[PDB]
Protein backbone atom coordinates (compact mmCIF):
# COMPACT_ATOMS: atom_id res chain seq x y z
CA UNK A 1 0.00 0.00 0.00
CA UNK A 2 2.42 2.44 -0.97
CA UNK A 3 2.13 6.05 -1.34
CA UNK A 4 1.42 7.78 -4.83
CA UNK A 5 3.02 10.91 -4.14
CA UNK A 6 6.26 11.42 -1.18
CA UNK A 7 5.11 15.22 -0.85
CA UNK A 8 1.90 16.73 0.40
CA UNK A 9 -0.53 17.04 -2.69
CA UNK A 10 -0.08 20.80 -2.93
CA UNK A 11 3.87 20.58 -3.68
CA UNK A 12 4.10 17.00 -5.35
CA UNK A 13 5.31 17.23 -8.72
CA UNK A 14 6.55 19.90 -8.54
CA UNK A 15 10.23 21.62 -7.34
CA UNK A 16 10.89 24.49 -5.20
CA UNK A 17 11.93 27.90 -6.32
CA UNK A 18 15.43 28.81 -6.58
CA UNK A 19 16.43 31.09 -3.28
CA UNK A 20 18.32 34.39 -4.96
CA UNK A 21 22.02 35.03 -3.98
CA UNK A 22 23.75 38.11 -4.22
CA UNK A 23 27.10 39.18 -4.78
CA UNK A 24 28.08 39.04 -0.97
CA UNK A 25 26.90 35.25 -0.23
CA UNK A 26 23.96 36.77 1.11
CA UNK A 27 20.28 36.34 0.14
CA UNK A 28 19.88 39.01 -2.82
CA UNK A 29 16.63 40.84 -1.63
CA UNK A 30 14.15 40.25 -4.10
CA UNK A 31 10.42 39.49 -4.21
CA UNK A 32 12.06 35.81 -5.03
CA UNK A 33 12.79 35.20 -1.07
CA UNK A 34 8.97 35.59 -0.63
CA UNK A 35 7.78 33.45 -3.41
CA UNK A 36 10.18 30.49 -2.14
CA UNK A 37 8.09 30.78 1.10
CA UNK A 38 4.63 31.01 -0.77
CA UNK A 39 5.78 27.87 -2.48
CA UNK A 40 5.92 25.33 0.60
CA UNK A 41 2.87 27.69 2.02
CA UNK A 42 0.74 26.04 -0.47
CA UNK A 43 0.80 22.99 1.34
CA UNK A 44 -0.17 24.63 4.58
CA UNK A 45 -3.59 23.32 4.43
CA UNK A 46 -2.67 19.81 4.61
CA UNK A 47 0.03 19.95 7.59
CA UNK A 48 0.09 20.56 10.90
CA UNK A 49 2.03 23.91 12.09
CA UNK A 50 5.02 21.90 13.11
CA UNK A 51 4.94 19.83 9.83
CA UNK A 52 5.09 22.83 7.91
CA UNK A 53 7.78 24.42 10.01
CA UNK A 54 10.18 21.05 9.37
CA UNK A 55 8.98 21.15 5.70
CA UNK A 56 10.59 24.55 5.32
CA UNK A 57 14.03 23.84 7.06
CA UNK A 58 14.41 21.11 5.16
CA UNK A 59 13.60 23.05 1.87
CA UNK A 60 16.01 25.71 2.88
CA UNK A 61 18.56 23.20 3.83
CA UNK A 62 18.60 21.23 0.90
CA UNK A 63 19.81 24.31 -1.02
CA UNK A 64 21.41 26.47 1.12
CA UNK A 65 23.05 23.32 3.15
CA UNK A 66 26.06 25.17 5.31
CA UNK A 67 25.81 28.67 4.43
CA UNK A 68 25.58 32.11 5.69
CA UNK A 69 22.57 32.07 3.50
CA UNK A 70 20.65 29.21 5.17
CA UNK A 71 20.84 31.17 8.58
CA UNK A 72 19.83 34.27 6.76
CA UNK A 73 17.22 32.52 4.74
CA UNK A 74 15.68 30.79 8.65
CA UNK A 75 15.95 34.54 9.91
CA UNK A 76 13.52 35.77 7.04
CA UNK A 77 11.18 32.87 7.52
CA UNK A 78 11.15 33.94 11.37
CA UNK A 79 9.87 37.37 10.72
CA UNK A 80 7.63 35.85 7.64
CA UNK A 81 6.00 33.65 10.31
CA UNK A 82 5.52 36.64 12.76
CA UNK A 83 3.98 38.79 9.73
CA UNK A 84 0.76 35.99 9.44
CA UNK A 85 0.54 36.00 13.04
CA UNK A 86 0.40 39.56 13.59
CA UNK A 87 -2.04 39.71 10.64
CA UNK A 88 -4.52 38.16 13.05
CA UNK A 89 -19.12 42.88 7.75
CA UNK A 90 -22.79 43.85 6.48
CA UNK A 91 -23.39 42.01 3.20
CA UNK A 92 -22.93 45.36 1.40
CA UNK A 93 -21.70 46.35 -1.56
CA UNK A 94 -17.66 47.29 -2.21
CA UNK A 95 -15.45 50.64 -1.05
CA UNK A 96 -12.11 51.74 -2.76
CA UNK A 97 -11.37 53.53 0.09
CA UNK A 98 -11.98 50.70 2.77
CA UNK A 99 -9.85 48.77 0.53
CA UNK A 100 -7.31 51.40 0.35
CA UNK A 101 -6.87 51.66 4.33
CA UNK A 102 -6.24 47.77 4.37
CA UNK A 103 -3.13 48.03 2.03
CA UNK A 104 -1.81 50.83 4.30
CA UNK A 105 -2.42 48.85 7.18
CA UNK A 106 -1.00 45.81 5.73
CA UNK A 107 1.90 47.73 4.47
CA UNK A 108 2.63 48.89 7.88
CA UNK A 109 2.76 45.31 9.26
CA UNK A 110 5.47 44.28 6.57
CA UNK A 111 7.56 47.41 8.14
CA UNK A 112 7.08 45.96 11.88
CA UNK A 113 7.40 42.34 11.04
CA UNK A 114 9.59 41.62 7.53
CA UNK A 115 11.03 45.72 8.37
CA UNK A 116 13.49 45.39 5.58
CA UNK A 117 12.48 42.70 3.46
CA UNK A 118 8.73 44.57 3.61
CA UNK A 119 10.16 45.81 -0.19
CA UNK A 120 10.89 43.02 -1.71
CA UNK A 121 8.41 41.27 -0.31
CA UNK A 122 5.15 43.37 -1.01
CA UNK A 123 6.48 46.25 -3.21
CA UNK A 124 4.78 45.29 -6.54
CA UNK A 125 1.94 43.76 -4.88
CA UNK A 126 1.32 46.93 -3.13
CA UNK A 127 1.86 48.94 -6.63
CA UNK A 128 -0.04 46.56 -8.78
CA UNK A 129 -3.26 46.92 -6.24
CA UNK A 130 -3.29 50.28 -5.04
CA UNK A 131 -2.97 51.34 -8.79
CA UNK A 132 -5.55 48.97 -9.64
CA UNK A 133 -7.85 50.53 -7.05
CA UNK A 134 -7.84 54.06 -8.29
CA UNK A 135 -8.98 52.65 -11.97
CA UNK A 136 -12.03 51.24 -10.10
CA UNK A 137 -12.49 54.35 -7.93
CA UNK A 138 -12.27 56.60 -11.32
CA UNK A 139 -14.80 54.33 -12.69
CA UNK A 140 -17.23 54.49 -10.62
CA UNK A 141 -17.78 58.53 -9.38
CA UNK A 142 -20.55 62.79 -11.46
CA UNK A 143 -17.47 62.07 -14.04
CA UNK A 144 -17.83 62.86 -17.54
CA UNK A 145 -13.22 63.78 -17.06
CA UNK A 146 -12.61 59.80 -16.26
CA UNK A 147 -10.98 59.26 -19.26
CA UNK A 148 -8.12 62.28 -18.28
CA UNK A 149 -7.94 60.89 -15.04
CA UNK A 150 -7.44 57.38 -16.17
CA UNK A 151 -4.70 58.41 -18.58
CA UNK A 152 -2.84 60.28 -16.19
CA UNK A 153 -3.45 57.25 -13.72
CA UNK A 154 -1.82 54.87 -16.45
CA UNK A 155 1.14 57.60 -16.32
CA UNK A 156 2.64 56.20 -12.44
CA UNK A 157 3.42 53.01 -14.01
CA UNK A 158 6.90 51.38 -13.26
CA UNK A 159 9.42 51.12 -16.34
CA UNK A 160 8.81 47.08 -15.46
CA UNK A 161 5.02 46.48 -15.08
CA UNK A 162 5.02 49.12 -18.36
CA UNK A 163 7.03 46.73 -20.48
CA UNK A 164 5.63 43.72 -19.36
CA UNK A 165 1.51 45.02 -20.34
CA UNK A 166 3.17 46.06 -24.00
CA UNK A 167 4.55 42.68 -23.92
CA UNK A 168 1.67 41.01 -23.18
CA UNK A 169 -0.05 43.15 -25.77
CA UNK A 170 1.89 42.62 -28.54
CA UNK A 171 1.79 38.90 -28.15
CA UNK A 172 -1.94 39.24 -28.01
CA UNK A 173 -2.62 41.78 -30.68
CA UNK A 174 -1.17 39.00 -32.92
CA UNK A 175 -3.78 36.44 -32.25
CA UNK A 176 -6.46 39.58 -32.48
CA UNK A 177 -4.87 40.02 -36.21
CA UNK A 178 -5.95 36.44 -37.21
CA UNK A 179 -9.44 36.61 -35.63
CA UNK A 180 -10.22 40.04 -36.99
CA UNK A 181 -9.49 38.36 -40.55
CA UNK A 182 -12.06 35.54 -39.57
CA UNK A 183 -14.87 37.54 -38.80
CA UNK A 184 -14.29 39.34 -42.01
CA UNK A 185 -14.65 36.06 -43.74
CA UNK A 186 -11.10 36.45 -45.41
CA UNK A 187 -10.49 33.37 -48.05
CA UNK A 188 -7.20 31.46 -47.16
CA UNK A 189 -5.60 33.73 -49.61
CA UNK A 190 -6.32 37.04 -48.01
CA UNK A 191 -5.40 35.23 -45.03
CA UNK A 192 -1.68 34.37 -45.88
CA UNK A 193 -1.38 37.71 -47.94
CA UNK A 194 -2.56 40.01 -44.95
CA UNK A 195 -0.79 38.25 -41.90
CA UNK A 196 2.38 37.51 -44.37
CA UNK A 197 3.00 41.20 -44.15
CA UNK A 198 2.21 41.55 -40.18
CA UNK A 199 3.42 38.42 -38.32
CA UNK A 200 5.56 36.92 -41.39
CA UNK A 201 5.36 33.69 -43.70
CA UNK A 202 5.36 31.42 -41.55
CA UNK A 203 2.47 32.20 -39.58
CA UNK A 204 0.89 33.52 -42.65
CA UNK A 205 1.20 29.76 -44.20
CA UNK A 206 -0.66 28.27 -40.19
CA UNK A 207 -3.15 31.36 -40.77
CA UNK A 208 -4.58 30.29 -43.89
CA UNK A 209 -4.27 26.69 -43.80
CA UNK A 210 -6.47 27.21 -40.08
CA UNK A 211 -8.84 29.11 -42.37
CA UNK A 212 -9.02 25.67 -44.92
CA UNK A 213 -9.18 23.66 -42.16
CA UNK A 214 -12.74 25.50 -41.57
CA UNK A 215 -13.77 25.87 -44.81
CA UNK A 216 -13.63 22.19 -45.24
CA UNK A 217 -15.04 21.36 -41.70
CA UNK A 218 -17.88 23.47 -42.99
CA UNK A 219 -18.20 22.09 -46.19
CA UNK A 220 -18.37 18.89 -44.74
CA UNK A 221 -20.60 19.26 -41.78
CA UNK A 222 -22.65 20.86 -44.26
CA UNK A 223 -22.78 17.79 -46.36
CA UNK A 224 -23.83 15.33 -43.11
CA UNK A 225 -26.24 18.02 -42.02
CA UNK A 226 -28.12 17.29 -44.89
CA UNK A 227 -28.01 13.27 -44.52
CA UNK A 228 -28.88 13.86 -40.98
CA UNK A 229 -32.11 16.07 -41.97
CA UNK A 230 -33.02 12.75 -44.40
CA UNK A 231 -32.86 10.40 -40.93
CA UNK A 232 -34.97 12.89 -39.06
CA UNK A 233 -37.39 13.42 -41.82
CA UNK A 234 -38.39 9.15 -41.54
CA UNK A 235 -40.83 9.43 -38.65
CA UNK A 236 -39.21 7.53 -36.38
CA UNK A 237 -39.07 7.72 -32.50
CA UNK A 238 -37.19 10.10 -30.97
CA UNK A 239 -34.66 7.19 -29.14
CA UNK A 240 -34.58 5.85 -33.02
CA UNK A 241 -34.01 8.77 -34.74
CA UNK A 242 -31.26 9.87 -32.37
CA UNK A 243 -29.32 6.65 -32.68
CA UNK A 244 -29.69 6.41 -36.16
CA UNK A 245 -28.30 10.05 -36.71
CA UNK A 246 -25.22 9.09 -34.37
CA UNK A 247 -24.67 6.31 -36.37
CA UNK A 248 -24.37 8.20 -39.48
CA UNK A 249 -22.42 11.04 -37.39
CA UNK A 250 -19.75 8.22 -36.20
CA UNK A 251 -19.80 6.82 -39.89
CA UNK A 252 -19.29 10.42 -41.40
CA UNK A 253 -17.00 11.63 -38.65
CA UNK A 254 -13.68 9.19 -38.21
CA UNK A 255 -11.16 11.91 -36.99
CA UNK A 256 -10.98 11.56 -33.51
CA UNK A 257 -13.54 14.33 -31.65
CA UNK A 258 -14.99 15.66 -34.74
CA UNK A 259 -18.65 12.88 -34.03
CA UNK A 260 -18.56 15.27 -30.78
CA UNK A 261 -18.05 18.12 -32.77
CA UNK A 262 -20.32 17.33 -35.25
CA UNK A 263 -23.34 16.17 -32.14
CA UNK A 264 -22.56 19.92 -30.46
CA UNK A 265 -23.30 21.52 -34.05
CA UNK A 266 -26.68 19.59 -33.85
CA UNK A 267 -27.61 20.71 -30.50
CA UNK A 268 -28.11 24.78 -31.92
CA UNK A 269 -28.59 26.56 -34.91
CA UNK A 270 -25.84 25.95 -37.16
CA UNK B 1 12.10 37.14 -14.69
CA UNK B 2 13.34 32.72 -15.31
CA UNK B 3 12.15 29.45 -16.71
CA UNK B 4 10.39 27.98 -13.51
CA UNK B 5 7.47 28.02 -14.99
CA UNK B 6 8.49 27.67 -18.69
CA UNK B 7 6.38 24.98 -20.12
CA UNK B 8 7.18 23.59 -23.32
CA UNK B 9 3.20 24.01 -24.37
CA UNK B 10 1.41 27.57 -24.21
CA UNK B 11 -0.80 27.92 -21.20
CA UNK B 12 -4.26 29.32 -21.77
CA UNK B 13 -5.93 30.52 -18.94
CA UNK B 14 -10.00 30.04 -19.34
CA UNK B 15 -12.56 32.00 -17.53
CA UNK B 16 -16.21 31.03 -16.38
CA UNK B 17 -18.69 33.11 -15.18
CA UNK B 18 -20.64 35.69 -17.02
CA UNK B 19 -18.74 37.02 -19.36
CA UNK B 20 -14.88 38.02 -20.67
CA UNK B 21 -11.68 37.75 -19.05
CA UNK B 22 -12.57 41.10 -17.29
CA UNK B 23 -14.37 41.73 -13.98
CA UNK B 24 -16.48 45.39 -13.58
CA UNK B 25 -14.22 45.85 -17.47
CA UNK B 26 -11.83 46.97 -15.70
CA UNK B 27 -9.79 44.41 -13.75
CA UNK B 28 -8.24 41.23 -14.93
CA UNK B 29 -10.72 38.15 -14.25
CA UNK B 30 -7.40 36.20 -13.04
CA UNK B 31 -5.82 38.94 -11.09
CA UNK B 32 -2.26 39.48 -11.34
CA UNK B 33 -1.74 35.71 -12.81
CA UNK B 34 -0.62 36.44 -16.25
CA UNK B 35 1.98 38.72 -15.51
CA UNK B 36 3.38 36.64 -12.52
CA UNK B 37 3.33 33.28 -15.15
CA UNK B 38 4.67 35.35 -17.70
CA UNK B 39 7.59 36.90 -15.70
CA UNK B 40 9.09 33.04 -15.08
CA UNK B 41 9.11 32.15 -18.47
CA UNK B 42 5.71 30.61 -19.75
CA UNK B 43 3.49 31.87 -22.54
CA UNK B 44 0.69 32.93 -21.31
CA UNK B 45 -2.53 33.33 -23.35
CA UNK B 46 -6.05 34.88 -21.71
CA UNK B 47 -9.33 33.60 -23.16
CA UNK B 48 -11.98 36.27 -23.51
CA UNK B 49 -15.22 34.05 -24.16
CA UNK B 50 -18.24 36.43 -25.07
CA UNK B 51 -21.71 35.93 -26.35
CA UNK B 52 -23.31 32.87 -25.48
CA UNK B 53 -23.40 31.78 -22.02
CA UNK B 54 -23.53 27.97 -23.08
CA UNK B 55 -20.35 25.95 -23.22
CA UNK B 56 -22.21 23.76 -25.81
CA UNK B 57 -23.55 24.06 -29.42
CA UNK B 58 -22.68 26.34 -32.47
CA UNK B 59 -20.91 29.70 -30.97
CA UNK B 60 -21.41 28.31 -27.60
CA UNK B 61 -17.89 29.02 -25.32
CA UNK B 62 -16.57 25.38 -26.32
CA UNK B 63 -16.35 26.45 -30.24
CA UNK B 64 -15.41 30.16 -29.02
CA UNK B 65 -12.56 28.56 -27.17
CA UNK B 66 -11.71 26.26 -29.90
CA UNK B 67 -11.35 29.12 -32.80
CA UNK B 68 -9.22 30.78 -30.02
CA UNK B 69 -6.86 28.13 -29.13
CA UNK B 70 -6.27 28.09 -33.13
CA UNK B 71 -5.80 31.65 -33.18
CA UNK B 72 -2.83 31.16 -30.38
CA UNK B 73 -1.17 27.77 -32.56
CA UNK B 74 -1.29 30.10 -36.45
CA UNK B 75 0.33 33.31 -34.25
CA UNK B 76 2.94 31.19 -32.02
CA UNK B 77 3.93 28.12 -34.24
CA UNK B 78 3.16 25.32 -31.11
CA UNK B 79 1.50 22.32 -31.68
CA UNK B 80 -0.86 21.98 -28.57
CA UNK B 81 -1.69 24.05 -25.51
CA UNK B 82 -1.91 23.98 -21.73
CA UNK B 83 -6.26 24.42 -20.87
CA UNK B 84 -6.37 25.90 -17.27
CA UNK B 85 -10.13 27.01 -16.64
CA UNK B 86 -11.82 28.59 -13.70
CA UNK B 87 -15.54 27.52 -12.95
CA UNK B 88 -17.60 27.11 -15.88
CA UNK B 89 -14.19 27.66 -17.44
CA UNK B 90 -13.14 23.96 -16.65
CA UNK B 91 -16.05 22.84 -18.93
CA UNK B 92 -15.08 25.07 -21.83
CA UNK B 93 -11.95 23.68 -21.81
CA UNK B 94 -13.45 19.83 -21.60
CA UNK B 95 -15.20 20.92 -24.85
CA UNK B 96 -11.70 21.31 -26.79
CA UNK B 97 -10.22 18.48 -25.49
CA UNK B 98 -12.84 16.41 -26.27
CA UNK B 99 -13.52 17.82 -30.12
CA UNK B 100 -9.67 18.76 -31.20
CA UNK B 101 -7.76 16.29 -28.83
CA UNK B 102 -4.53 16.77 -30.72
CA UNK B 103 -4.74 20.66 -29.87
CA UNK B 104 -4.19 19.51 -26.03
CA UNK B 105 -1.57 18.43 -23.78
CA UNK B 106 -3.50 19.10 -20.66
CA UNK B 107 -6.53 20.13 -18.83
CA UNK B 108 -6.86 21.58 -15.68
CA UNK B 109 -9.54 22.49 -13.31
CA UNK B 110 -10.01 25.06 -10.92
CA UNK B 111 -13.31 25.26 -8.84
CA UNK B 112 -15.27 23.42 -11.61
CA UNK B 113 -18.63 21.78 -10.77
CA UNK B 114 -17.81 19.24 -12.89
CA UNK B 115 -21.09 17.36 -11.02
CA UNK B 116 -23.41 20.78 -10.68
CA UNK B 117 -23.46 23.45 -7.92
CA UNK B 118 -26.17 23.17 -5.17
CA UNK B 119 -26.63 26.63 -5.37
CA UNK B 120 -27.13 26.54 -8.83
CA UNK B 121 -29.95 24.22 -8.22
CA UNK B 122 -31.41 26.53 -5.19
CA UNK B 123 -31.80 29.41 -7.45
CA UNK B 124 -33.48 26.88 -10.38
CA UNK B 125 -36.30 26.44 -7.62
CA UNK B 126 -36.67 29.39 -6.33
CA UNK B 127 -36.79 31.24 -9.36
CA UNK B 128 -40.30 28.72 -10.19
CA UNK B 129 -41.83 31.17 -7.72
CA UNK B 130 -40.16 34.59 -8.31
CA UNK B 131 -37.74 35.00 -11.39
CA UNK B 132 -35.68 38.06 -9.93
CA UNK B 133 -34.68 35.45 -7.33
CA UNK B 134 -35.03 38.56 -5.03
CA UNK B 135 -37.43 36.82 -2.74
CA UNK B 136 -34.16 35.11 -1.41
CA UNK B 137 -31.68 37.00 0.91
CA UNK B 138 -28.52 34.86 -0.28
CA UNK B 139 -30.25 34.90 -3.91
CA UNK B 140 -29.87 38.99 -3.33
CA UNK B 141 -26.79 38.82 -2.03
CA UNK B 142 -24.91 36.70 -4.63
CA UNK B 143 -26.76 39.40 -7.38
CA UNK B 144 -25.08 42.14 -5.36
CA UNK B 145 -21.48 40.95 -5.40
CA UNK B 146 -21.31 39.01 -8.82
CA UNK B 147 -23.37 41.31 -10.81
CA UNK B 148 -21.08 44.08 -10.01
CA UNK B 149 -17.91 41.69 -11.29
CA UNK B 150 -20.40 41.25 -14.81
CA UNK B 151 -18.42 43.10 -17.89
CA UNK B 152 -19.72 44.33 -21.44
CA UNK B 153 -22.98 43.50 -20.28
CA UNK B 154 -25.99 46.39 -19.58
CA UNK B 155 -28.03 43.82 -17.31
CA UNK B 156 -25.74 42.47 -14.79
CA UNK B 157 -28.66 41.27 -12.47
CA UNK B 158 -29.87 39.14 -14.71
CA UNK B 159 -26.12 37.96 -16.41
CA UNK B 160 -25.29 37.15 -12.98
CA UNK B 161 -27.83 34.50 -12.66
CA UNK B 162 -28.07 32.92 -16.04
CA UNK B 163 -24.20 32.24 -15.31
CA UNK B 164 -25.74 30.10 -13.23
CA UNK B 165 -28.21 27.96 -15.28
CA UNK B 166 -24.89 26.03 -17.03
CA UNK B 167 -24.21 24.43 -13.59
CA UNK B 168 -27.15 23.37 -11.93
CA UNK B 169 -26.59 18.86 -11.52
CA UNK B 170 -29.03 18.27 -14.28
CA UNK B 171 -27.38 20.81 -16.81
CA UNK B 172 -24.09 19.17 -15.94
CA UNK B 173 -25.03 16.24 -16.12
CA UNK B 174 -26.33 16.56 -19.42
CA UNK B 175 -23.27 17.68 -20.68
CA UNK B 176 -20.70 14.87 -19.24
CA UNK B 177 -23.21 12.66 -21.61
CA UNK B 178 -22.25 14.92 -24.30
CA UNK B 179 -18.50 15.23 -23.47
CA UNK B 180 -17.29 11.80 -21.40
CA UNK B 181 -13.88 11.65 -20.08
CA UNK B 182 -11.70 9.63 -18.40
CA UNK B 183 -10.98 11.86 -15.75
CA UNK B 184 -14.47 12.15 -14.53
CA UNK B 185 -15.16 9.15 -11.65
CA UNK B 186 -18.16 7.34 -11.08
CA UNK B 187 -21.23 9.37 -10.75
CA UNK B 188 -22.19 9.93 -6.96
CA UNK B 189 -18.71 8.52 -5.68
CA UNK B 190 -17.30 11.33 -4.41
CA UNK B 191 -13.96 10.04 -6.13
CA UNK B 192 -12.01 11.70 -9.10
CA UNK B 193 -11.38 9.24 -12.21
CA UNK B 194 -7.98 8.89 -14.16
CA UNK B 195 -5.14 10.99 -14.22
CA UNK B 196 -4.46 10.95 -18.02
CA UNK B 197 -6.85 9.95 -20.90
CA UNK B 198 -6.20 8.57 -24.07
CA UNK B 199 -8.57 10.41 -26.87
CA UNK B 200 -7.90 9.19 -30.29
CA UNK B 201 -4.06 8.86 -30.25
CA UNK B 202 -4.00 11.83 -28.16
CA UNK B 203 -2.58 11.83 -24.83
CA UNK B 204 -3.80 14.45 -22.30
CA UNK B 205 -2.73 15.01 -18.34
CA UNK B 206 -6.08 15.74 -16.32
CA UNK B 207 -5.94 18.09 -13.41
CA UNK B 208 -7.88 19.72 -10.76
CA UNK B 209 -8.07 21.36 -7.28
CA UNK B 210 -10.58 22.88 -5.13
CA UNK B 211 -11.23 25.61 -2.02
CA UNK B 212 -13.28 24.52 0.60
CA UNK B 213 -12.91 27.46 2.77
CA UNK B 214 -17.00 27.00 3.73
CA UNK B 215 -17.07 23.86 6.41
CA UNK B 216 -20.45 22.57 8.29
CA UNK B 217 -20.91 23.07 11.85
CA UNK B 218 -23.94 21.35 13.86
CA UNK B 219 -26.98 20.68 13.56
CA UNK B 220 -30.21 22.73 9.48
CA UNK B 221 -26.72 22.96 9.41
CA UNK B 222 -24.58 25.41 10.17
CA UNK B 223 -21.69 26.38 8.13
CA UNK B 224 -18.43 28.44 8.95
CA UNK B 225 -15.59 30.27 6.71
CA UNK B 226 -12.25 28.89 7.30
CA UNK B 227 -10.83 31.14 5.29
CA UNK B 228 -11.07 33.97 7.71
CA UNK B 229 -9.79 34.43 11.49
CA UNK B 230 -12.58 34.60 14.22
CA UNK B 231 -12.51 38.43 12.62
CA UNK B 232 -10.77 39.64 9.86
CA UNK B 233 -10.81 42.44 7.42
CA UNK B 234 -11.67 40.71 4.03
CA UNK B 235 -14.87 40.31 5.32
CA UNK B 236 -14.72 44.18 4.86
CA UNK B 237 -12.38 44.85 1.67
CA UNK B 238 -13.43 41.75 -0.20
CA UNK B 239 -17.63 41.52 -0.45
CA UNK B 240 -17.65 38.28 -1.85
CA UNK B 241 -15.98 37.07 1.57
CA UNK B 242 -19.21 36.90 2.90
CA UNK B 243 -21.61 36.65 0.52
CA UNK B 244 -20.12 33.40 -1.08
CA UNK B 245 -20.21 32.08 3.28
CA UNK B 246 -23.96 32.70 2.65
CA UNK B 247 -24.18 30.51 -0.62
CA UNK B 248 -22.09 27.99 0.69
CA UNK B 249 -24.39 27.46 3.62
CA UNK B 250 -27.37 27.19 2.13
CA UNK B 251 -25.26 24.25 -0.35
CA UNK B 252 -24.59 22.63 3.15
CA UNK B 253 -28.60 22.49 3.42
CA UNK B 254 -28.76 20.59 0.51
CA UNK B 255 -26.39 18.25 1.52
CA UNK B 256 -23.46 19.54 -0.55
CA UNK B 257 -20.84 18.89 2.01
CA UNK B 258 -17.45 21.43 2.25
CA UNK B 259 -17.37 23.89 -0.89
CA UNK B 260 -15.64 26.86 -1.72
CA UNK B 261 -19.29 29.16 -1.83
CA UNK B 262 -20.77 27.64 -5.23
CA UNK B 263 -18.78 24.56 -5.71
CA UNK B 264 -18.65 21.10 -3.33
CA UNK B 265 -15.66 19.11 -3.02
CA UNK B 266 -17.00 16.28 -4.71
CA UNK B 267 -18.48 18.08 -7.70
CA UNK B 268 -14.17 19.66 -8.50
CA UNK B 269 -12.79 16.58 -8.67
CA UNK B 270 -11.01 15.96 -12.02
CA UNK B 271 -8.55 14.01 -12.79
CA UNK B 272 -5.10 13.90 -10.34
CA UNK B 273 -6.68 16.01 -7.70
CA UNK B 274 -3.85 18.08 -6.81
CA UNK B 275 -5.52 19.49 -3.62
CA UNK B 276 -8.98 20.39 -1.74
CA UNK B 277 -8.06 21.38 1.14
CA UNK B 278 -7.04 25.28 0.41
CA UNK B 279 -9.39 27.44 2.32
CA UNK B 280 -10.60 29.21 -0.39
CA UNK B 281 -13.79 30.60 -1.35
CA UNK B 282 -14.76 30.75 -5.36
CA UNK B 283 -13.18 34.01 -5.84
CA UNK B 284 -9.85 33.12 -3.99
CA UNK B 285 -8.89 30.79 -6.29
CA UNK B 286 -8.35 33.67 -9.02
CA UNK B 287 -7.19 36.19 -6.42
CA UNK B 288 -9.89 38.12 -5.89
CA UNK B 289 -11.63 40.61 -5.00
CA UNK B 290 -8.00 42.36 -5.98
CA UNK B 291 -5.69 40.17 -4.18
CA UNK B 292 -8.07 40.34 -1.15
CA UNK B 293 -8.07 36.71 0.70
CA UNK B 294 -8.39 35.81 4.31
CA UNK B 295 -5.82 35.15 6.22
CA UNK B 296 -5.60 31.35 6.39
CA UNK B 297 -5.88 31.34 3.07
CA UNK B 298 -3.06 30.33 0.91
CA UNK B 299 -1.93 31.86 -2.11
CA UNK B 300 -3.67 31.19 -4.90
CA UNK B 301 -0.93 32.98 -7.83
CA UNK B 302 1.83 30.65 -5.80
CA UNK B 303 -0.43 27.66 -6.16
CA UNK B 304 -0.90 28.42 -9.88
CA UNK B 305 2.59 28.89 -10.38
CA UNK B 306 3.39 25.99 -8.73
CA UNK B 307 0.90 23.89 -10.89
CA UNK B 308 2.52 25.31 -14.02
CA UNK B 309 5.97 24.64 -12.96
CA UNK B 310 4.52 20.77 -12.17
CA UNK B 311 3.35 21.02 -15.81
CA UNK B 312 6.92 21.50 -17.46
CA UNK B 313 8.36 18.95 -15.54
CA UNK B 314 5.49 16.96 -17.33
CA UNK B 315 6.91 16.81 -20.61
CA UNK B 316 3.92 19.91 -21.44
CA1 LIG C 1 -11.25 36.85 -1.72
Amino acid sequence: MPLPAALPGALAGSHAPRLPLAAGGRLARTRAVREFFDYCLTAQGELTPAALDALVRREIAAQLDGSPAQAEALGVWRRYRAYFDALAVLGDKLDPAAMQLALDQRAALADRTLGEWAEPFFGDEQRRQRHDLERIRIANDTLSQKAARLAALDAQLTPDERAQQAALHAQQDAVTKIADLQKAGATPDQMRAQIAQTLGPEAAARAAQMQQDDEAWQTRYQAYAAERDRIAAQGLAPQDRDARIAQLRQQTFTAPGEAIRAASLDRGAG
Amino acid sequence: ADTYAATRYPVILVHGLAGTDKFANVVDYWYGIQSDLQSHGAKVYVANLSGFQSDDGPNGRGEQLLAYVKQVLAATGATKVNLIGHSQGGLTSRYVAAVAPQLVASVTTIGTPHRGSEFADFVQDVLKTDPTGLSSTVIAAFVNVFGTLVSSSHNTDQDALAALRTLTTAQTATYNRNFPSAGLGAPGSCQTGAATETVGGSQHLLYSWGGTAIQPTSTVTGATDTSTGTLDVANVTDPSTLALLATGAVMINRASGQNDGLVSRCSSLFGQVISTSYHWNHLDEINQLLGVRGANAEDPVAVIRTHVNRLKLQGV
